[PDB]
C-alpha cells in the first residue's frame, strides 16, 4: 500500500488535495475555492509581514503605514498586496457564495458546509474591517465608531459593550490596539473555519454544475483540478497585478490617506467596496435597531436557504425560472452595493428601501413560491 | 531530438537542474533587458537621464 | 448634491507618468520640488519626506546635503544635559513652517494647511486635483456665491470657499533650467513632485508590474496549454454503452 | 506668458461658446437682481455656480490635453 | 420539498379544467427552455438523491433501468465538461421521458410519510 | 453519501465501455478555431437572456434614478427638491 | 453503439507523430517553460518580498561619530554608541602598552599585535561587542585583564585580543581616524 | 457660529445662535419629534447650545449648517438634526446629548 | 516514532516562541537574548554574518527587531498548536503507550 494511503498524516493530505475524488464535470465556477484559499495564504504573508513594520499605538499607526510605504524595502508592494488582496478576497468570495447560490450547494447533503460558511463570511466581514481600522486614517477612525456602536442597538447593556469594546469613551488607542490583536487572530480562526466547512463537504463531496450526483464519475483532485485552478491562480495573479502594480489605489478610499481627527468625520462617508450593499441596507431603514438587524440579517438570512429553497431539484442550471430570479436577485444585490456610495439624497433613499425588500424577498417569498412552481413545471411539463 | 529528451528531460533530476539554470539565465537576461526597454520608453524622463547636468 | 457641494471635478490632465510604463518626468520634480520650496513652504509641511528621498530622484547627494546642511535640528543634548541643535543631515525629515497645528491655524485666519506628503492621494482626482486647484482660481467668483470672510472661491475645491489664496502667479519662481515659470508650468511642476511625494515607489513599482506582467501572462498561456493538454484525455473520453 | 489664458479664451469664444452665454446670461441676470432693492430680505438668492460649471467642465475637456503639450 | 408534494400538486392541476388549460402549455414550454433533454437527460435523472428516500428508491430500479439511469448521467457528465450538448439519439425525446423513478419514490415516500403519521396515533 | 476510491457508492455500472486516448497522443487544442467561435458564440446565445434582462432592468432603475437626482439639484430642480424634502 | 472492440473515432485528436520523442519533447518544453516561469518568478517573488525584513532605508542612515579625548584619563575606557554598537575607547597607559606587546602572537586564536590594531597606541579604539554571540564586554575584568563578556566567559586582553573562551575573533576595529590629536571620528 | 471643543475626546459643538434660530427651533411641534423635547430643555440658556456632537445613531460627528432642518447632518446615514440638535429625519434615535455644562462666568462655561 | 520526533519539533518551537516572547519586553536581559540568539547564525559560516543583519534588521538590536519578534511570537503558538495536534494525529494510529509497554489493544477505556 502507497505511503500516501498508509502514513496517518500523509493520508490527510491525500485525502483533500490528491485522491480526493471530485465530479468531472466541475466548471471555472469551482475554481473561486482555491482562489480564496490562495488570498488567505497571500493575505497570511502580506500579513504577518506588516505586523513586523507596523505599530499598533494610535500615535504612531498611521505613522508607521507611511513608513511601510516609504522606508522598508518593498513596503510597498506588501502593502498593497495585503489591501487589494483583501478587495480580491471579497471578490472571490462573493463568486464562491454566488456559485453555491446558483448551483444549489447549500441544499442537502450540503447545508453544514453551507452554514459552517456563512460564518466564514461573517469572520471575513470582521476580519477585514478590524483591519481596515488598523491604518487609523479617518476612515479608519470613523469605521471603528460605527462597528463598535452597532452593540448599542442591543438594549441596555448595549451602551456599556460599546465602551467595553473601545475601552474608553471613544475610539482611540486602547480600540486600535485591540483592533489590531482581533485583526492578526481572526485569519487564523478564519482559517480553521475554512478548513472545517471543507471537513464537512468531505462526507458529500463537491456539488457539480448539473447538480446531479457524481458518485458514477469521479477524477481525482490531481491532476485534473490542480491544473484547472493554476489557470485561475495566474488570470487572478494578473488581475492582482494590474492592481498592485498600476492602480493600488483605484479601490482605496482618499481618506484614509489622512491621519484620523475625531473631531470631523469626512462629508462622503463610503466605506470598502465589499460592504457597501450591507450598507446601503442599513441605510435603508430608519431605525437603529432595525438598521442594524436588517444588516446582519442580510448575511444570516443565507443560512435559511435550505428550508427556503423547496425544489426538488438541485441549483439552477435547468431551472429557467430560477435562473432568471437569481439573475434579479444578484443584479439587485450590486444595485444595493451602488446605491451603498451615492449620497443619502432623493430619489436613492426610495430606491434604497426597494432595493432593500427585493433582497429579503428573494429568501422569504419568491425563492419558496418559484422553487414550488418549478417543481409542478417539471412533473406536469415532461409527463 | 531524442538525444536533447535523453539529456535534458528524462531524468527529472535533469530536467529540474535544467529548469533552474534556464531560470537563472532567464531571471538575469530579463532583468537587464526590461532595464534597457524602461530606460529607452522613458527617455530623458528618469535621474539617470538628467543626472549628468549635476 | 449640489455642484459646489462637491466641487468641479478635474480636467484629466496627459502627466507624464499616466500610462502603464510611464515614470514621473524627474526634471519636472526637480522644478517642481522647487516651486515647494520656494511658495508653499510657506505654509504646508512636507513632513514625510526626507532629505535622502529627493537623492537620485531629483538631486544629487551633494545638493540634498547642502539643503540638509543650511538647517538646525535637535541634536542630543550635551555633556551638562542642555539642548543642542545640529545642522541636517540626509536622514533628517524636510522641516515644517509651523510648530503645532495652531501655529498653523493662527497664520492662517483659522484654516489649517495640510501636510502636502501625501495630498496627492488623500484626494480624490490626484495630481489632476492639485493642478487643477492651483491653476482654478477664478478672477471674479461665479455671481452669486458669497465666501465666508478670509475664504477665496475656487470651484475644484468642495464647497467653493478654499481658505488658500491664489499663490502661483507668473515668475514667482526662478527656474535653475531656465523653463518659464508661467503659473501652468509651475502649477504642472508642483503637481507632479507632489504626486511623488505621496507614493515615491511609483517609478519601480510600474517596472516591476511590467515584468510581472509579462511574466505572469506567459504563465498564465502555459497554464491553460498545460491544464488542456492534462484534461485531453477526460475531454476527449468516448462511451460505448451497451443496456444489459 | 501663461499659455492657459490663451487657450481659455479661445475655448470659450469656440467649442464652448453656448456656455459661455449661459454663464454671461446668468452674471447679467444675477447682478441686476442684486442691484434690486429687498434683494437681501429675500427666500431664494439664485447664484451662477451650476453654470459656471457647465462652462468649465467644458472649457476643460477642450483644453486638458493641449495645454500640457504646451508644457 | 417532496416529491409526493409535487406529484400531488399537479395531480390537482391536471384535474381542473381551467387549470390544466392554462398550466400544461406553459409546463410544456418551460420543460422545453430547461434544456436537460439536451443533454441526454429524463426529467427524473435531476432529482436530488441525496437523501435517504431517495437512495431507498434508487435501490429499488430494475436492474436494467438502473444500468440506464448510470448511463445517462455519466454521458451528461461527459457533455458537461466538454460543454457539448446531445446530439441526434442522444437526445431525449418528449416520448422517452419517462418518469421511471416516480413510482418509486412515491412508495418510499409513501411509507415513509405513513410511518410519520402513525408514530403520533391517538388511540381513542 | 459519497464514498472513496473502489466503493464510491455508484449504483452497479455495467455495460459502459470507456475509451480515452494518451495526453501525447491527442493534440489539446484539436478543434480550437472551430469551439472559441461556434461552441462559445452557441453557449452565450443560450445564456444572453439570463444576464441581459436583470442587467438591462437594473441599469435602466439607476439610470432613471441617477438622472432624477442630478436634476433634482439643479436650479430647474429646486421645487421638487423641496418637495423631496 | 454495440461492438466495444470497435474502439470510437479518434482521429479528430490523434496526433500522427504521437509516439515521436520529438512529440513528448514538446509537451515537455511547455511544462518546463512553464517551470522555468514558474521558478524565475518565485526567486524574484521570495526575493523581493523577503527583503522587506533586511534593513529599512531609515535605519540604513550611517553615523560618522566624532569624540573628543581630553575628557578621558589615563587608565579608563569609555563608551561611545555609534551606530548602536558600543565603541570601547580606552586610554592606555604606558605600561599597560608593555603587558599588551608581551604575548607570543603564535598562541592567540586571533593572530595580531596591538601595533595591527591601534593606529595610536594610546587609544585602543574597538567595537565593543564580543565577537562571540554579541554581547558587551565589561571591561578591566576578565583574567587578561582587559575586558570580560560576562555571557559565554570570552577574556579580551589590553588590545583587546580573545585570550579564554568560545569568541572566536578579537574585538573589531571600527574605521577610526584622528582629525586632530585630541579627537578622532569613527 | 458652531465651534467644536473636545471633551472626553468626544467633541463639543457649541453654537452661538442667533435670536431667529431660536425662533425656527421653537417652532417644531414637540408632538412630532422621535425625541420630544423643547430647545428650553436642552439648553439652560438660549444663546448658547452646547452638544454632545456625536451623532445618536452609530457615532458619527454631523456636519453643522448642512441638513434638511438646516442644523446638522450625519454624513454616515443621514440623519438630520435641528438649531436644537433634535432629531428630525433619519435612523438616529435620540437628540444631541447635552453635556453637564454651566456658566461659571457669562462669557465661559465649564463642561 | 513519528509522534515522538513531531514532538522534537515541538519541543524547539516552543523553545523559539518564549524566547521571542521573553524579548518583547525589552528589559535588559530581553534585548541581550535577542542578541545572543539572533548570532547564532553567526556561526553559520559566509552568508552567516549577513542573515544577522536581516533577522535584526538593522546593524544592532533594536525597534525593526522587537516589531518582529512581536509579530513572529504573536505568530509562533499558533503554529506550535498546529504541530501539537498534529503529533497527536500521529499517534492516533498506535494509540498511547502504557506504563506498563505491553499492548493496551487487550484492554481500553475511552
Ligand atoms: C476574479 C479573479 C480572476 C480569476 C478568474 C476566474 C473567473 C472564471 C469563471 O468562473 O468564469 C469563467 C466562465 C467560463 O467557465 P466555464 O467553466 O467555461 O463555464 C462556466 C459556465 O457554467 C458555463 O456557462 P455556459 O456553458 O452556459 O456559457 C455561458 C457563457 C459562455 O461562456 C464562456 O466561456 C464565454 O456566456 C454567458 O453567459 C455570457 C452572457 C452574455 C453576454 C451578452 O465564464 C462564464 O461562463 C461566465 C458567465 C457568467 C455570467
Ligand atoms: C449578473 C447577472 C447574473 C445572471 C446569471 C444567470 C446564469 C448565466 O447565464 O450564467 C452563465 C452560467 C450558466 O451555467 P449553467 O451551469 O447554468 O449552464 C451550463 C450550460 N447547460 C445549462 C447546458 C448545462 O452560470 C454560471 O456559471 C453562474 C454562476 C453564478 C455566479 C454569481 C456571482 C455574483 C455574486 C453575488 C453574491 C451574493
Ligand atoms: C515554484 C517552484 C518551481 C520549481 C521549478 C523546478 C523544476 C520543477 C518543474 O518545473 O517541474 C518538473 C518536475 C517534473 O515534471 P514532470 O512530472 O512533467 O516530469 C516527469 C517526467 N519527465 C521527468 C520524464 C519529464 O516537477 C517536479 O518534480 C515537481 C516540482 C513542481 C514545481
Ligand atoms: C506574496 C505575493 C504574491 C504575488 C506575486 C506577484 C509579484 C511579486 C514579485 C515582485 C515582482 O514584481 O517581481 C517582478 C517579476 O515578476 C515575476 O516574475 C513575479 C510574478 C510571478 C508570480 C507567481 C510566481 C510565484 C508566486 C508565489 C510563489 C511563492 C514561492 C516563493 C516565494 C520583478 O522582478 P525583479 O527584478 O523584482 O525580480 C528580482 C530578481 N530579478
Ligand atoms: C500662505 C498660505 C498658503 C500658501 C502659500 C499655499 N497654501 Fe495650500 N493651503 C493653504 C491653506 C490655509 C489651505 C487650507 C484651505 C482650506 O482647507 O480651506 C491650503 C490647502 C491646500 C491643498 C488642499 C486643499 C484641500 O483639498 O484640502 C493643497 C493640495 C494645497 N494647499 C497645495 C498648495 C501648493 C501646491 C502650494 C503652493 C505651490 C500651496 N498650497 C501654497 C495655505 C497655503
Ligand atoms: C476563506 C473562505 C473560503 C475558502 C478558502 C473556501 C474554500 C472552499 C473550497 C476549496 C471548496 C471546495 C472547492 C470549491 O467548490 O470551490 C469550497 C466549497 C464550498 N464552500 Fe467554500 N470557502 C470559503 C468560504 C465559503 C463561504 C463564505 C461559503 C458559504 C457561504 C462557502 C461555502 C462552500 C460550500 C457550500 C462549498 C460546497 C460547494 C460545492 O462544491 O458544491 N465557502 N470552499
Ligand atoms: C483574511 C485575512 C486578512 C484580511 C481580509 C485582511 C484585511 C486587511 C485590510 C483590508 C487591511 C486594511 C489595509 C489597508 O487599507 O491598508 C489590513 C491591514 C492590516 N492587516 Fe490585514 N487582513 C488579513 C490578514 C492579516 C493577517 C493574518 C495579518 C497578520 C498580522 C494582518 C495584518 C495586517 C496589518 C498589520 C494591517 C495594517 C497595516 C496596513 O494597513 O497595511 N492581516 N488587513
Ligand atoms: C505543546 C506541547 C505539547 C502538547 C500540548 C502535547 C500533548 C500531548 C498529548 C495530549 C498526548 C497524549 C496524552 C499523553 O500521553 O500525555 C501526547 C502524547 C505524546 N506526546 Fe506530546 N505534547 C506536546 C509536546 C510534546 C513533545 C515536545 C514531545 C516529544 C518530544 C511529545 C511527544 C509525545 C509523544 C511521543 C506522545 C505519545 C506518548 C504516549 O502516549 O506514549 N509531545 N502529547
Ligand atoms: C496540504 C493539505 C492540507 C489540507 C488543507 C489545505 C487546502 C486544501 O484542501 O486544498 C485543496 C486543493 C482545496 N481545493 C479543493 O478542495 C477543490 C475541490 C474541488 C475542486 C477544486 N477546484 C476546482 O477546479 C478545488 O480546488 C483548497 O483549495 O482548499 C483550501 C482552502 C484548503 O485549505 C484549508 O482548508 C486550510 C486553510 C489554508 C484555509
Ligand atoms: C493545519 C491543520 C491540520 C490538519 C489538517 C489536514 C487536512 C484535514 C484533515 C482533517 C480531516 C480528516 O478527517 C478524515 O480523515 C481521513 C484520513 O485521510 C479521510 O478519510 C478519507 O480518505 C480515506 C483514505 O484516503 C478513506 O478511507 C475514507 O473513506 C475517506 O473519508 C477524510 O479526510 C476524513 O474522513
Ligand atoms: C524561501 C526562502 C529561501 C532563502 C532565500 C533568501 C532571500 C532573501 C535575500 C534578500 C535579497 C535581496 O537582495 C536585494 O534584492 C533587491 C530586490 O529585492 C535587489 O534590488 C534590485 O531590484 C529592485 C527591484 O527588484 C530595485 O528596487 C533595486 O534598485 C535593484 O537594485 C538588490 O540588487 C539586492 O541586493
Ligand atoms: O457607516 C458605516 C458603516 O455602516 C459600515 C458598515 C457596512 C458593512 C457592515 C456589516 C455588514 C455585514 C456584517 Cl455580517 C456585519 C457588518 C458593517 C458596518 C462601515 O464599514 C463604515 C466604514 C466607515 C465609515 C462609516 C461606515
Ligand atoms: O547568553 C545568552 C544565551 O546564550 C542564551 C540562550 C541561547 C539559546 C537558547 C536555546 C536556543 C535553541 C535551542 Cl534548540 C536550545 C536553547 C539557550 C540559552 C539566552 O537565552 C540568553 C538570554 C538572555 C541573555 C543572555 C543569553
Ligand atoms: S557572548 Fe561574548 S562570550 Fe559568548
Ligand atoms: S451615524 Fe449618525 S446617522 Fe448613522
Amino acid at each position: 500500500m502507497a505511503l500516501r494511503k498508509k502514513n496517518s498524516l500523509l493520508n490527510m493530505a491525500n485525502s483533500y488535495v490528491l485522491d480526493s475524488p471530485q465530479p468531472s464535470n466541475l466548471n471555472y465556477f469551482w475554481n473561486f475555492g482555491s482562489l480564496l484559499a490562495l488570498c488567505l495564504v497571500i493575505q497570511l504573508a502580506t500579513g504577518i509581514t506588516l505586523a513586523m513594520h507596523y505599530t499598533s499605538h494610535a500615535s504612531l499607526a498611521f505613522d508607521s503605514v507611511e513608513h511601510i510605504m516609504r522606508d522598508v524595502n518593498f513596503g510597498w508592494f506588501i502593502r498593497y498586496a495585503h489591501a487589494n488582496t483583501a478587495s480580491f478576497f471579497f471578490i472571490c468570495i462573493y463568486a464562491h457564495m454566488g456559485r453555491n447560490i446558483y448551483y444549489g450547494s447549500y441544499k442537502t447533503p450540503r447545508v453544514l458546509p453551507w452554514s459552517i460558511g456563512v460564518i466564514i463570511f461573517l469572520l471575513l466581514i470582521i476580519t477585514a474591517f478590524m483591519g481596515y481600522v488598523l491604518v487609523f486614517g479617518q476612515m479608519s477612525l470613523w469605521g471603528a465608531t460605527v462597528i463598535c456602536n452597532l452593540v448599542s442597538a442591543i438594549p441596555w447593556l448595549g451602551e456599556d459593550i460599546v465602551h467595553f469594546l473601545w475601552g474608553g469613551f471613544s475610539v482611540g488607542n486602547p480600540t486600535l490596539q485591540r483592533f489590531f490583536a482581533l485583526h492578526y487572530l481572526m485569519p487564523f480562526v478564519l482559517a480553521v473555519f475554512a478548513l472545517l466547512h471543507l471537513i464537512a463537504l468531505h462526507t458529500a463531496g463537491s456539488s457539480n454544475p448539473l447538480g446531479i450526483t457524481s458518485n458514477v464519475d469521479k477524477l481525482s483532485m490531481h491532476p485534473y483540478y490542480s491544473f484547472k485552478d493554476l489557470i485561475t491562480v495566474f488570470a487572478f495573479l494578473l488581475m492582482f497585478t494590474l492592481f498592485v502594480f498600476f492602480s493600488p489605489d483605484k479601490l482605496g478610499h482618499p481618506d484614509n490617506y489622512i491621519p484620523a481627527n475625531p473631531m470631523v468625520t469626512p462629508a462622503s462617508i463610503v466605506p470598502e467596496w465589499y460592504l457597501l450593499p450591507f450598507y446601503a441596507i442599513l441605510r435603508a431603514i430608519p431605525d437603529k435597531l432595525g438598521g442594524v438587524i436588517a444588516m446582519v440579517a442580510a448575511i444570516l438570512i443565507l443560512l435559511i436557504l435550505p428550508i427556503v429553497d423547496r425544489s426538488i431539484i438541485r441549483g439552477n442550471a435547468f431551472k429557467p425560472i430560477s435562473k432568471l430570479l437569481f439573475g434579479f436577485f444578484i443584479c439587485n444585490f450590486l444595485l444595493l452595493g451602488v446605491l451603498g456610495q451615492v449620497h443619502i439624497e432623493p430619489p436613492f433613499i426610495v430606491l434604497g428601501q426597494i432595493c432593500t425588500i427585493f433582497y429579503f424577498s428573494y429568501f422569504l417569498i419568491l425563492l419558496p413560491m418559484v422553487s414550488t412552481i418549478e417543481n409542478i413545471f417539471f412533473y406536469i411539463g415532461s409527463l | 531530438a531524442t538525444t536533447f529528451y535523453n539529456v535534458f528531460v528524462k531524468r527529472n533530476s535533469a530536467f529540474v537542474a535544467t529548469i533552474l539554470a534556464s531560470a537563472f539565465v532567464f531571471d538575469m537576461t530579463f532583468e537587464t533587458a526590461i532595464d534597457n526597454f524602461w530606460d529607452r520608453i522613458n527617455a530623458g524622463k528618469q535621474w539617470k537621464d538628467i543626472r549628468h547636468k549635476y | 448634491m449640489t455642484a459646489a457641494e462637491h466641487g468641479l471635478h478635474p480636467a484629466e490632465y496627459p502627466w507624464p507618468q499616466n500610462g502603464m510604463l510611464s515614470t514621473f518626468d524627474h526634471a519636472s520634480l526637480r522644478r517642481g520640488y522647487q516651486v515647494y520650496k520656494e511658495v508653499c513652504a510657506a505654509c504646508h509641511s512636507l513632513d514625510r519626506i526626507a532629505w535622502r528621498n529627493l537623492v537620485g530622484v531629483t538631486h544629487t547627494t551633494d545638493e540634498a546635503k547642502a539643503f540638509a546642511e543650511e538647517l538646525e535640528y535637535d541634536d542630543e543634548p550635551d555633556d551638562e544635559g542642555n539642548p543642542r541643535k545640529r545642522p541636517g543631515k540626509l536622514a533628517d525629515y524636510i522641516p515644517g513652517p509651523y510648530p503645532n497645528e495652531q501655529a498653523a491655524r493662527a497664520a492662517n485666519q483659522g484654516a489649517l494647511p495640510p501636510d502636502l506628503s501625501l495630498i496627492a492621494k488623500a484626494r480624490h482626482g490626484g495630481a489632476d486635483y492639485i493642478f487643477a486647484l492651483l491653476t482654478g482660481y477664478p478672477d471674479e467668483p461665479p455671481a452669486g456665491v458669497v465666501l465666508a470672510p478670509g475664504m477665496n472661491y475656487n470651484p475644484y475645491f468642495p464647497g467653493g470657499g478654499i481658505g488658500m489664496a491664489r499663490t502661483l502667479f507668473d515668475g514667482v519662481v526662478e527656474y535653475e533650467d531656465g523653463t518659464p515659470a508661467t503659473t501652468s508650468q509651475m502649477a504642472k511642476d508642483v503637481a507632479a513632485f507632489l504626486t511623488w511625494a505621496a507614493e515615491p515607489e511609483h517609478d519601480e513599482r510600474k517596472k516591476l508590474g511590467l515584468k510581472a506582467i509579462i511574466v505572469i501572462s506567459a504563465m498564465l498561456g502555459l497554464s491553460v496549454y498545460i491544464k488542456k493538454f492534462k484534461w485531453s484525455p477526460i475531454k476527449n473520453r468516448k462511451f460505448i454503452y451497451n443496456p444489459p | 506668458p501663461d499659455p492657459a489664458i490663451a487657450l481659455h479664451e479661445a475655448a470659450a469664444e469656440g467649442p464652448c461658446h453656448d456656455f459661455k452665454h449661459h454663464f454671461d446670461e446668468c452674471v447679467e441676470r444675477v447682478t441686476k437682481a442684486q442691484e434690486a432693492e429687498d434683494y437681501d430680505h429675500a427666500e431664494y438668492k439664485e447664484d451662477c455656480v451650476e453654470e459656471f460649471f457647465h462652462l468649465q467642465h467644458c472649457i476643460n475637456d477642450n483644453t486638458a490635453d493641449k495645454l500640457f503639450r504646451v508644457l | 420539498a417532496s416529491i409526493t408534494s409535487v406529484v400531488k400538486t399537479s395531480e390537482l392541476i391536471l384535474k381542473s379544467p381551467l387549470l390544466s388549460k392554462i398550466v400544461v402549455p406553459l409546463a410544456k414550454t418551460y420543460v422545453k427552455f430547461s434544456g436537460y433533454r439536451q443533454l441526454g437527460f429524463k426529467m427524473n435523472d435531476l432529482i436530488i438523491e441525496e437523501t435517504p428516500n431517495m437512495q431507498l428508491a434508487l435501490r429499488r430500479l430494475p436492474p436494467t433501468e438502473s444500468y440506464d439511469r448510470v448511463y445517462r448521467l455519466i454521458r451528461a457528465t461527459q457533455f458537461s465538461l466538454s460543454h457539448k450538448l446531445a446530439t441526434g439519439n442522444d437526445i431525449t425525446k418528449p416520448e422517452e421521458d419517462d418518469h421511471y423513478l416516480i413510482p418509486y419514490i412515491l412508495d418510499v415516500e409513501a411509507e415513509a410519510f405513513e410511518k410519520d403519521a402513525l408514530d403520533n396515533l391517538e388511540v381513542v | 453519501y459519497m464514498g472513496w476510491w473502489g466503493h464510491m457508492g455508484s449504483p452497479p455500472q455495467k455495460g459502459i465501455a470507456g475509451y480515452t486516448i494518451s495526453p501525447f497522443a491527442a493534440r489539446p487544442f484539436a478543434g480550437v478555431v472551430h469551439a472559441a467561435i461556434f461552441n462559445t458564440f452557441r453557449r452565450t446565445k443560450n445564456q444572453a437572456l439570463f444576464v441581459i434582462l436583470p442587467v438591462s432592468f437594473f441599469y435602466y432603475v439607476w439610470t432613471q434614478a441617477s438622472e432624477k437626482n442630478e436634476w433634482l439639484y439643479t436650479k430647474a430642480g429646486r421645487h421638487e427638491l423641496a418637495k423631496a424634502l | 453503439g454495440k461492438s466495444t472492440y470497435k474502439i470510437p473515432d479518434f482521429t479528430p485528436y490523434l496526433k500522427k507523430d504521437r509516439n515521436t520523442d520529438a512529440n513528448r519533447l514538446f509537451s515537455y518544453f511547455m511544462i518546463g517553460s512553464f517551470g522555468m516561469l514558474s521558478a524565475a518568478g518565485a526567486k524574484a517573488t521570495v526575493q523581493d518580498f523577503l527583503s522587506n525584513m533586511s534593513a529599512s532605508a531609515d535605519v540604513l542612515a550611517m553615523a560618522k561619530v566624532e569624540v573628543k579625548l581630553g575628557a578621558i584619563p589615563l587608565g579608563k575606557n569609555v563608551i561611545i554608541k555609534w551606530r548602536g554598537k558600543p565603541i570601547f575607547i580606552r586610554h592606555r597607559t604606558s605600561e599597560e602598552i608593555e603587558e599588551a606587546n608581551e604575548v607570543n602572537v603564535a598562541t592567540l586564536r586571533d593572530p595580531q599585535t596591538d601595533d595591527e590594531r591601534v593606529q595610536k597606541p594610546e587609544w585602543l579604539v574597538m567595537i565593543g561587542v564580543c565577537t562571540h554571540l554579541g554581547c558587551v564586554p565589561i571591561g578591566e575584568a576578565g583574567d587578561f585583564g582587559g575586558w570580560f563578556c560576562p555571557c559565554h566567559g570570552s577574556h579580551y586582553d589590553i588590545s583587546g585580543r580573545i585570550r579564554r573562551g568560545p569568541a572566536p575573533l578579537n574585538l573589531e576595529i571600527p574605521e577610526y581616524d584622528f582629525a586632530d590629536a585630541e579627537t578622532l571620528v569613527i
